């Protein structure tokens, strides 16, 4: 399901995957945090 | 008559001389009578396998002919025996050798021939027409079992001229004369049979019986019927060692056949120290579990050839357990591991690979072994009636299931029983992971509970769309947290937090928790539903959950204490209690409304 | 006592040997024997080339009337008219007797530390038949290997077999060396003994590991079987079934705790592939023989105690995953056979981090056992678990550093930042040197443990935090 | 071969071959071995193909004694698009180097679609030099391909990130990138271009950067061009 090099190349994917799913975590924790700083501006502009 | 070597290759012999021999015949190769089998024949010269190692071998040697081949012998004996991949007693072995090898070129019968076993005729008479498989007479091996049958082997008619009457006698002395056209039919205390063959059956049946293991969730959500397969996943970290002590010590089978198919060995070490220690209590303390149970140890040093009829071996005992009209159930260890034996064995043969390397017979060879299991009616006159039921335990190449081995063995078994490590450290002992186990046997199962539990497919389902439902809240609740949730919402998550911590988790060890009979868990899983479900229509009527929480703090402690409560008491008066409790809730909630 | 009896009625009977003269073709590094009579599978013979140098060799095949040596020292400078072929009559035996300790022998067993013979107390077949597993049992005490990351966190308990895996250009051998080194049992000895095998090698380390073993003094307790690179294949093969066999005799029949190591099996692999191929067998996977399963495991599983004698055995195997990827058929099958794994990471190594192990990866099924009361102290199975916790936080902790700067990471966070570089710089460097017992390194492991505030070691039990946080 | 070595070496007058197709040629070769039942080698072609290569293409150079010469320049034809295939391999493991040709550009619509990125003439830092032809023709080249490659790596990373994480040097890069591909490789059939053209085209190309980021080129050729 794609271009596909078929040249040996696994190591190049499997550090694909890798990098993929670091950015992933990473960037599912940055929102995490981001999001519970939004909820304490949203209230303490309301207020 | 002999065979003289001709030629020697590694584990490869040729013979010659070799004129009126089977392709699959035994041959005692070598002066110290190494075993082997035939396995290509051209002419008079004709290939040989070897078991053990070749080393020092000459030309020349003779060669010896079994008449048959490879097989296995039953008799009173087998209970309280270990042996090896091929029918080899380890304890007599190192007795009579005194060393702590297996000293190669040994033979030992696979019964003991001393002993004395006292017999007692059957129901026959002198010139009475018999048949293949017919009892005709009884022997006392143990306390625990005491009618291990004797049958005429199958493949063998006529009538009967002489029968041995009551006594003591070994197993070396004929106790029948069966008349034939030749009358040279004798027969002893044992026999033997190809292990490669199944064995004759008169007809396989539909099992719906359930198999009950006396643990909570595995009865409860998915069952196992007394006849059928299954499988478990083999990982380090899970602990299947309780799955495996639980069925040996509680279930409602009468004979186990455990099977170790290729391990580190220490691990070997640890099963054999253990087993002779699980106690069972039924009419008084019955000291061991070996007086009802077999085992087949087969440590990586052993024989390829014997490292992998394991199954084999163990299967065809079972189903001789199986035709006395007994129940047998069956516990393969690493499959796995038997799956590579065969790569192996092919790739020493030089054929051609398939999928993975694996050769091409697996799919056949895997069909026909579990075909081989099910629920039948003996051979015979008496017309007993007898199971099996096989449990496997795959492991996996490294983890992921993409080997043809798990594909396959899924696709063929009907029950999976997930084990997840994850569960381990947060220990809920029995480590279940409810979102990936299933069962295929309730189809079946529910003709039994009509006949018993009307009740019990209903209040299975509804816990298990209550812990699906449950699981799928919480992950909107991580989102928007329970501030944005309804009242049921909240109920439906505690009382599936009650459900996994008391249903589900089970020590194992305490006097009560230890086993847990059927009816008991009838009674609980009826009381959960109940409270939950009449929570949620008290609440339905309008009435803040938090202040009813409050009111019903008690109510939930008793039920969630009810678990606690000691079976073997009454097995009724249980059921009398558990009708209190649950008319104590009802009016409980009742008046709480008001 | 009656042994004598069966030693003077083998002992003394001299046999003839025969001496054939029939060279009759020869392909590669084989030999083809023509007319010998009653030939025998696995046999020794010595070959005397026309110039009177002498060789030796181990013949594959038998047909009828017809054998196939194959020669140890290569094939060059034979010829088929003057070369003159002796046969043996008995398969290749070691010499066995009590004081081999302190000496040192070559791939095939003759020694090499200019000293006089063996003089054998006995002779044995090299590969020795299987234990019976109804008489075998569980490990139960430990062994002090004197290094830091490996005693704390991953024990190894008398009868285990754990290898260390590890990439070319890491120091294992140093790593090796220092175990070997610093080896014995627990004191909470006239009993321990070790047995070290190196396979091709090269000279240097050789050299060296002869030199660290003369001036430390650990010679008298060890016997090494040293082969180097450039020898013969089949002596490669050969040298492990010789180390094993002298341990087990050792151990099983003089009582004693004894530990081997090996050092390398991938240059194992490779001598054997080259074997199979001498015969007309199909490569396997990856180019191996298939039936590497059989062999292998045929030199591990002979480890384990036993039920009856008092003596022990234990392994430590070191492999060297070619391309550092687990999914090698080596690795696979070695995992597979033994218990746990031991890794070396490289980045570590390249921080100067010494021995650089990682101990994420790392893990020992059998520790359970090795650990306990008498045995050793009470508290070292929740300090190992509370560790291995701390340093997996840790490392994310430092991932989200980066990301999402520092003050915004929770007082936990940062507490796990300062812990795993402490621990790092600390705990796991040691120095070459450096020998440390179990208790110094359970107490260095408290005093990591007390950067955290007592309530918040949630793994540890509240019995041993009450106990031992002190001070 | 044989023509042009009589008429090389014995008439003394330059030539240039240009023989097409070697794919053919080693699959006739791998075709012959196969009726035979020799020991096959790599995917089926014969081991001694390298030798048989090695004999075709040594035929080239020049020699002392006499003062004529002969250029070779085979064509190949790689079956999937891959260079690792024995034959394109073995060529390379020969040849000193090669022009490669990449199916993105031709798609594209861009002549000649020529891929330098994995092309190489390893005689070029001999032939080139002062007097020889302009002294920046040394660097140039090398600071145009170390461009290149930062502009695709750039635009490779930006397709899965975007803009956002880009800094100067990736929004330099790419446009760098269009305008080189578009203008500098791309010509005419029937247009062609001395050296010194294409190296004022490709120091107008240049001149986009900022003169302190062109690192890989000398001081002294920087000042002395890109000044003006």
């Amino acid at each position: 399901e794609q271009v596909f090099p078929t040249r040996m190349t696994l190591g190049l994917m499997k550090t694909k995957l890798k990098g993929a799913n670091q950015g992933y975590s990473l960037l599912k924790r940055k929102s995490e945090a981001l999001t519970k700083r939004f909820r304490d501006i949203t209230k303490r502009i309301d207020d | 008559e002999y065979g003289a070597i001709y030629s020697v290759s590694g584990p490869v012999v040729i013979a010659e001389n070799m004129i009126g021999c089977a392709m699959y015949e035994l041959v005692k190769v070598g002066h110290d009578n190494l075993v082997g089998e035939v396995i290509r024949i051209d002419g008079d010269k004709a290939t040989i396998q070897v078991y053990e190692e070749t080393a020092g071998l000459t030309v020349g040697d003779p060669v010896l002919r079994t008449g048959k081949p490879l097989s296995v012998e039953l008799g009173p004996g087998l209970m309280e025996t270990i042996y090896d991949g091929i029918q080899r007693p380890l304890k007599a072995i190192k007795e009579e050798s005194q060393s702590i090898y297996i000293p190669r070129g040994i033979d030992t019968p696979a019964l003991d021939r001393t002993i004395k076993w006292q017999f007692t005729p059957g129901k026959f008479q002198v010139g009475d027409h018999i048949s293949g498989g017919d009892i005709y007479g009884s022997v006392f091996e143990n306390s625990l079992i005491s009618s291990h049958k004797i049958l005429l082997p199958p493949r063998s008619r006529g009538t009967i001229t002489w029968i041995a009457p009551a006594g003591e006698y070994t197993l070396d002395e004929k106790i029948l004369e069966v008349e034939f056209d030749g009358k040279k039919s004798d027969f002893t205390l044992y026999h033997t049979w190809p292990v490669r063959v199944p064995r004759p059956v008169t007809e396989k049946l539909s099992a719906d019986y359930p198999l009950l293991t006396g643990q909570r969730v595995l009865d409860a959500l998915f069952p196992c019927v007394q006849g059928g397969t299954t499988c478990i996943p083999g990982a380090f970290g899970c602990g299947k060692t309780v799955i495996s002590q639980s069925l040996s010590k509680y279930s409602n089978s009468d004979a186990i056949i455990y099977v170790g198919c290729g391990e580190r060995g220490n691990e070997m070490a640890e099963v054999l120290m253990e087993f002779p220690e699980l106690y069972t209590e039924m009419s008084g303390t019955k000291e061991p579990i070996m007086k009802r149970t077999t085992l087949v140890a087969n440590t990586s040093n052993m024989p390829v050839a014997a490292r992998e009829a394991s199954i084999y071996t163990g299967i065809t005992l079972a189903e001789y357990f199986r035709d006395q009209g007994k129940n047998v159930s069956m516990i393969a260890d690493s499959s796995s591991r038997w799956a590579e034996a065969l790569r192996e064995i092919s790739g020493r043969l030089g054929e051609m690979p398939a999928d993975q390397g694996f050769p091409a017979y697996l799919g056949a060879k895997l069909a026909s072994f579990y075909e081989r299991a099910g629920k039948a009616v003996a051979l015979g006159s008496p017309d007993r009636t007898g199971s099996v039921s096989i449990v496997a335990a795959v492991s996996p190449a490294g983890g992921d299931f993409s080997d043809p081995v798990t594909t396959a063995t899924l696709g063929i078994t009907q029950v999976f029983w997930g084990l997840d490590k994850k569960l381990a450290q947060r220990k809920h002992f029995p480590s279940i992971n409810t979102s990936v186990s299933y069962s295929k046997y309730t189809n079946v199962l529910n003709k039994f509970y009509d006949s018993n539990y009307p009740e019990f497919p209903v209040l299975r389902d509804r816990m298990k769309e209550i812990l699906s439902n449950a699981e799928e809240l919480e992950q909107v609740v991580q989102l928007v947290g329970k501030s944005a949730l309804s009242d049921s919402d909240k109920i439906t998550l505690d009382v599936a937090t009650l459900i996994k911590e008391d249903f589900l988790q089970q020590n194992g060890y305490s006097t009560y928790d230890a086993f847990c009979p059927i009816w008991k868990t009838f009674d609980m899983m009826r009381a959960f539903i109940s409270y939950h479900d009449e929570a949620q229509k008290a609440v339905a009527n309008g009435a803040n959950w938090s202040k009813l929480a409050d009111s019903t703090g008690d109510v939930k402690h008793a039920v969630s204490s009810s678990k606690f409560f000691e079976p073997s008491r009454g097995e009724k008066e249980v059921h009398g209690e558990f009708e209190k409790l649950l008319s104590t809730m009802q009016e409980r909630f009742a008046e709480s409304t008001d | 006592f009656a042994i004598n009896k069966k030693a003077v009625e083998q002992g003394f009977n001299v046999k003839p040997r025969l001496n054939y003269n029939t060279v009759s073709g020869v392909n590669g590094p084989l030999v083809i024997l023509e007319k010998v009579k009653f030939p025998r599978y696995n046999e020794i013979v010595n070959l005397t080339l026309p110039d009177g140098t002498v060789r030796q060799g181990q013949v594959l095949e038998i047909r009828g009337d017809r054998a196939i040596v194959q020669v140890f020292e290569g094939t060059s400078g034979i010829d088929v008219k003057k070369t003159t072929v002796e046969f043996t009559g008995e398969s290749l035996r070691i010499p066995v007797s009590e004081d081999m300790l302190g000496r040192i022998f070559d791939g095939s067993g003759r020694p090499i530390d200019n000293g006089p013979k063996v003089f054998a107390e006995d002779y044995l077949d090299i590969n020795g038949s299987p234990i019976n597993p109804y008489a075998r049992i569980y490990p139960e005490e430990m062994i002090s290997t004197g290094v830091s990351a490996i005693d704390t966190m991953n024990s190894i308990a008398r009868g285990q077999k754990i290898p260390i895996f590890s990439a070319s250009g890491l120091p294992h051998n140093e790593i090796a060396a220092q175990i070997c080194r610093q080896a014995g049992l627990v004191r909470p000895e006239e009993n321990f003994s070790i047995v070290f095998a190196a396979m091709g090698v090269n000279l240097e380390t050789a050299r060296f590991f002869k030199q660290d073993f003369e001036e430390n003094g650990s010679l008298e307790r060890t016997s090494l079987f040293l082969n180097l690179a450039n020898d013969p294949t089949i002596e490669r093969i050969i040298t492990p079934r010789l180390a094993l066999t002298t341990a087990e005799y050792l151990a099983y029949q003089t009582e004693r705790h004894v530990l081997t190591i090996l050092t390398d099996m991938s240059s194992y692999a490779d001598a054997l592939r080259e074997v199979s191929a001498a015969r007309e067998e199909v490569p396997g996977r990856r180019g191996y023989p298939g039936y590497m399963y059989t062999d292998l495991s045929t030199i591990y599983e002979r480890a384990g105690r036993v039920e009856g004698r008092n003596g022990s055995i234990t392994q430590i195997p070191i492999l060297t995953m070619p391309n550092d990827d687990i999914t090698h058929p080596i690795p696979d099958l070695t995992g597979y056979i033994t218990e746990g794994q031991i890794f070396v990471d490289r980045q570590l190594h390249n921080k100067g981090i010494y021995p650089p192990i990682n101990v994420l990866p790392s893990l020992s099924r059998l520790m359970k056992s090795a650990i306990g009361e008498g045995m050793t102290r009470k508290d070292h199975g929740d300090v190992s678990n509370q560790l291995y916790a701390k340093y997996a936080i840790g490392k994310d902790a430092a991932a989200m550093k980066a990301v999402v700067g520092e003050e915004a990471l929770s007082i936990e966070d940062k507490l796990s930042l300062e812990f795993l570089e402490k621990f790092e710089k600390t705990f796991i460097t040691q120095g070459a040197y450096e020998d440390r017992t179990v208790f110094e390194s359970l107490d260095q492991a408290w005093s990591l443990l007390r950067i955290y505030p007592k309530e918040m070691l949630n793994r540890i039990s509240p019995k041993i935090l009450d106990e031992f946080y002190d001070r």
